[PDB]
């Protein structure tokens, strides 16, 4: 029913081979272009990647910023209420973000918030202009 | 296998079936009631293992039906019919056996056969034991034919068979319990040597073996599951399957490597599309900090905007960051596939010159089991006698092969040199035309109601003719002996003065540097008491080494010995012989094979007989006249000697029927 174990004779590969005298002969030196085909295409990317890798010397270790640790309080300060509104206008609906940014209260104030002080700070008006850009 | 079904197995037949052969003598009792069968199974095989169990003597049917038991032997005609079917086709009192019955005094019927080689005596010694006037007709001043043996001082070396392929069911092993003969088994272990003369270290040399025979089965595959057996008309050969199957095997292991580097593109570039975000995100990265500097440094105390803008900077700056570290944590699982596939890559070649070169040896191998280019045996068929393989160790004999056909000789009518150049057969009775070979002008005639021809498949294929046919064979047999195959190899003898090999390996090889010299002394054999190497020439290479002069022959071997034992040990020899098979005229080549186009079907065909035209127009159908025996004509075991007995022992057979009538079939 099946080939030994490992030669590899399909019947359409066999036509192939036979189909004129040096008919194998060309199909395996096609084969051997293929080959040297990828395989300086593996240095080229090779090459190329070793370029893309060194601009990124030194990641971003002067670039990264200490840790702000600090308890998520529960009032609203006047200050962390306009950081709100202002964070509502440049970060949409994204609330981690605007608890990012208000930094001392936690995503679930943060939704509260949109509906306690929504009248009060026409949210509505402020969200549609967040849909302007 | 042993009882009385040992028997059966020992004479080449199914021990619970009536084969062919009987059903034609003894249609009453296959066609009759299954008990009948059984008994006379019984009966066929008990006999066999009487003469089996003791072939120096004669089994008269009085000692068989004796020894047999009721209720076996309740029935003396089913005995004595049976003693008789199998004395009659050889199957037992053949050989060299003490009559008990001598022979009649006067003989009825007279038959010529052209050949002593091994079939033709066995034939010969059959017709004379049934009570016929026999003469043997050969070219050569000795008998034996392909069967010779060196023999000088206490030199002792076969130029032509010398092994025996088994007693498993094999008729020599009869023939030799019959005549002494010195039966030494042949060890298997073969060391190969490299064309510069070290060994094949074992580990390449298991490798490429395997390589070998599982090349072998896909050839197989390829004629039987993919029916490569035809291509532009002409009939696929081993040799162009083998090709085809390397080449399919060198082309994998290219789009092995094709498709493994080409997973490591397909990496590389994953790697260069997220190299470009990380050094795009590092610039965004570098802006915004930048940005969030010169916010927080408009020192405080400040208004809200102002505010924010440091605290949503500072969220940005963290976000991207967030986003180039799970970059560069991604950029590490890619950085680690791309070592693991360029540390495991697939198989650089199929094979190497060294491995190839080796394997070639083992192509030489089989272009010597079959005498020929492999590109001439049959895809298909070549290997259809496999089946008939007997059971047990290969031997040689020591003594040397001779000595069996010289044994067979004893008795027998043979003219020696004596050249048969024309076989004359016609409605009433067949002329052979020999000369003498010394001087061919004196000539021979002889009469005779039958001819048996062994000639040689290589002589009966001569172009012009070295021996005519009146009447021409017909056409049915001449393509017959075309499509067949003939083929070659020869053999040089070295007699050195010591052993200067090791003594405990039978046989070793020689690896050749080309593939177009690979048979050229491919291997060596320490066969012999006294210390004589034998070394073969195979393949391609036999029909060219036929064209070169002993020294040069023998210089080549001293160099291969030379290279694998060291110039001090190997001393000029003192006795050298070189065979030229396809020169020798009576023979023209060493055995038969499959050729490419050509079937067991055409083995067949040379055992017909021919019956030539009635003389006078509107008389009936003669009988035959003209019959083939030899290598040739026994399709399940060709190119042996075994096998030349055996197709003796049946025309033998066939020819008493014809003449001295079958009383074993009513």
């Amino acid at each position: 029913r099946k080939p030994p174990k490992g030669m590899f004779l399909s019947q359409e590969d066999v036509e192939a081979v036979s189909a004129n005298a040096t008919a194998a002969t060309t199909v395996l030196r096609q084969l051997d272009m293929e080959l040297v085909s990828v395989k300086r295409q593996i240095q080229n990317i090779k090459q190329t990647n070793s370029a893309l890798k060194e601009k990124l010397d030194g990641g971003i270790e002067p670039y990264r910023l200490p840790e702000v640790i600090q308890k998520c309080n529960a009032r609203w300060t006047t200050e962390e209420q306009l950081l709100a509104v202002q964070a509502i206008r440049k970060y949409g609906r994204d609330f981690q973000a605007i608890s990012d940014v208000i930094g001392n209260k936690s995503v679930v104030q943060v939704k509260n918030f949109f509906v306690n002080y929504r009248r009060r700070f026409n949210i509505d008006e402020v969200l549609q202009e967040w849909e302007a850009e | 296998p042993s009882g009385v079904e040992g028997a059966a197995f020992q004479s080449r037949l199914p021990h619970d079936r009536m084969t062919s052969q009987e059903a034609a003598c003894f249609p009453d009792i296959i066609s009759g009631p299954q008990q009948t069968q059984k008994v006379f199974l019984f009966i066929r095989n008990r006999t066999l293992q009487l003469w089996l169990d003791n072939p120096k003597i004669q089994l008269t049917f009085e000692a068989t039906l004796q020894q047999l038991e009721a209720p076996y032997n309740s029935d003396t005609v089913l005995v004595h019919r049976v003693h008789s079917y199998l004395e009659r086709h050889g199957l037992i009192n053949f050989g060299i056996y003490k009559r008990i019955k001598p022979l009649p005094t006067k003989k009825t019927g007279k038959v010529i056969i052209i050949g002593s080689g091994v079939s033709g005596l066995a034939a010969a010694r059959q017709l004379q034991s049934f009570g016929m006037d026999v003469t043997l007709l050969e070219a050569r001043d000795r008998v034996g034919g392909r069967v010779a043996t060196f023999r000088k001082g206490n030199y002792v070396a076969d130029l032509g068979a010398m092994v025996v392929t088994g007693l498993g069911g094999n008729p020599m092993a009869v023939v030799s319990k019959q005549v002494n003969m010195e039966l030494a088994k042949i060890k298997q272990k073969c060391p190969l040597y490299e064309a510069n003369g070290q060994a094949v270290p074992k580990e390449k040399d298991e490798m490429v073996e395997q390589e070998f025979n599982r090349l072998l089965e896909a050839t197989s595959y390829l004629s039987h599951q993919l029916d490569f057996n035809v291509l532009n008309n002409k009939p696929v050969s081993l040799g162009q399957a083998l090709e085809v199957v390397i080449q399919l095997q060198e082309k994998h292991v290219k789009d092995e490597q094709i498709e493994h580097w080409k997973k490591i593109v397909k990496t590389q570039e994953e790697l260069k599309e997220l190299l470009n975000k990380m050094v795009n995100l590092k610039e965004k990265i570098k802006e915004l900090h930048q940005q969030y500097k010169e916010a927080s440094e408009v020192k405080p105390p400040r208004d809200i905007t102002a505010e924010f803008l440091v605290k949503s900077k500072h969220r940005d700056l963290t976000a991207l960051c967030k986003e180039y570290d799970e970059l560069a944590e991604t950029q590490g699982k890619l950085e680690e596939k791309l070592q693991e596939l360029e540390a495991n890559p697939p198989s650089d070649v199929y094979l190497s010159s060294r491995d190839r070169q080796i394997l070639d040896w083992h192509f030489a191998n089989l272009e010597f089991a079959n005498a020929t280019p492999l590109s001439t045996l049959s895809l298909k068929h070549w290997d259809q006698d496999d089946d008939f393989e007997f059971t047990g160790s290969h031997l040689t004999v020591r003594n040397g092969y001779s000595c069996v056909p010289v044994a067979l000789a004893e008795g027998l009518d043979i003219k020696l040199n004596t050249a048969v150049r024309q076989v004359r057969y016609t409605a009433s009775g067949c002329e052979v035309i020999a000369v003498n070979t010394r001087s061919t002008s004196q000539t021979f005639i002889y009469k005779c109601d039958a001819v048996l021809c062994t000639l040689p498949l290589g002589v009966l294929k001569q172009q012009p003719p070295a021996v005519q046919f009146v009447p021409p064979l017909p056409e049915w047999k001449t393509s017959a002996v075309q499509r067949m195959g003939f083929g070659n190899l020869n053999k040089v003898v070295l007699c050195f003065d010591r052993v200067f090999w090791d003594p405990s390996v039978n046989l070793f090889g020689h690896v050749g540097s080309t593939t177009a010299s690979r048979g050229e002394l491919f291997l060596f054999w320490n066969l012999y008491k006294a210390p004589i190497l034998l070394a073969l020439v195979a393949g391609e290479a036999a029909g060219i080494m036929e064209n070169i002069s002993d020294d040069v022959i023998v210089g080549r071997c001293l160099a291969i010995l030379k290279g694998i034992f060291g110039s001090s040990a190997v001393p000029q020899p003192k006795e050298t012989v070189v065979s030229r098979w396809r020169a020798d005229p009576w023979a023209r080549g060493s055995y038969s094979y499959v050729a490419a186009g050509s079937s067991g079907n055409d083995y067949d065909l040379m055992a017909q007989p021919i019956t030539p035209g009635p003389s006078i127009p509107g008389a009936p159908q003669p009988i035959p006249r003209l019959f083939f025996a030899g290598e040739h004509t026994i399709r399940n075991y060709p190119a042996t000697v075994h096998g030349a007995l055996l197709s003796g022992l049946r025309e033998a057979g066939r020819i008493a029927d014809q003449f001295l009538g079958a009383m074993y079939t009513l």
